[PDB]
């Protein structure tokens, strides 16, 4: 439906046949970053449900694979589900409870 | 020797028109396939390609079918090791199992 | 996940 991403169709009447338009979502500018299979963060090997974990050089962000918009590591789009001793690639650095800035700082 | 048959079919006016994708640059493709499966993924099959370590990419291959990403995590050299018996199993296969 | 909030 579309080379790319496809979003919708339109059917446009033809002789001897049908066109399609499909709006297709294609990426364009593309950036480079440092990225890690997992976090170690008390022992515990956060990696994303849905993001990718990236890094611009100094802070971690955990954006989406398809457009860059990245946000703070939280305990809300990553789990557990392991330990950080036995992934190949990992690297150090936290992970934010959502609950304390909120409650336990407030 | 003796006549072969090809010659026998040329000679007939049964020619065989060459492919224009010859076998090297046929390889060339595969290989730029592959490279762009391993490096890329499949990101570059929506444009150009987007880099990506391979452990990341069978991870996202594992969200696709209902599993999560931390089974290949915890398991990354059982994995790869029955990715290489397997292989080693299709290369026996092709050397002697001809079937 | 309360303990972090009372019984810390
Ligand atoms: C990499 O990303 C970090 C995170 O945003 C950047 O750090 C910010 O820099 C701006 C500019 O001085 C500050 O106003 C922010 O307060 C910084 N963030 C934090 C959390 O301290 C950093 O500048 C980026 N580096 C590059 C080279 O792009
Ligand atoms: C899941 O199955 C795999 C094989 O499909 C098991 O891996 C083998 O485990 C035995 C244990 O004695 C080893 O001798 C073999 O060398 C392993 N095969 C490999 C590494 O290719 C694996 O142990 C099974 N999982 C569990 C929890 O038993
Ligand atoms: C990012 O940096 C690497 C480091 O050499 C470079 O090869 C690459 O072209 C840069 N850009 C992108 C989009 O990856
Ligand atoms: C990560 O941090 C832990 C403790 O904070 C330490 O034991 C471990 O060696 C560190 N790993 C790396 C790769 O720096």
């Amino acid at each position: 439906c579309g080379k790319g991403y496809h979003l919708m169709s339109f059917p446009q009447s033809a002789p001897h046949g049908v066109v399609f338009l499909h709006v297709t979502y294609v990426p364009a500018q593309e950036k480079n970053f440092t990225t890690a299979p997992a976090i170690c963060h008390d022992g515990k090997a956060h990696f994303p449900r849905e993001g990718v974990f990236v890094s611009n050089g100094t802070h971690w962000f955990v954006t989406q694979r398809n457009f860059y918009e990245p946000q703070i590591i939280t305990t809300d789009n990553t789990f557990v589900s392991g330990n950080c001793d036995v992934v190949i690639g990992i690297v150090n650095n936290t992970v934010y409870d959502p609950l304390q800035p909120e409650l336990d700082s407030f | 020797a003796a006549r072969d048959l090809i010659c026998a079919q040329k000679f007939n006016g049964l020619t065989v028109l060459p492919p224009l994708l010859t076998d090297e640059m046929i390889a060339q493709y595969t290989s730029a396939l592959l490279a762009g499966t391993i490096t890329s993924g499949w990101t570059f099959g929506a444009g150009a390609a987007l880099q990506i370590p391979f452990a990341m990419q069978m991870a996202y291959r594992f969200n696709g079918i209902g599993v999560t990403q931390n089974v290949l995590y915890e398991n990354q050299k059982l994995i790869a090791n029955q990715f290489n018996s397997a292989i080693g199993k299709i290369q026996d296969s092709l050397s002697s199992t001809a079937s």
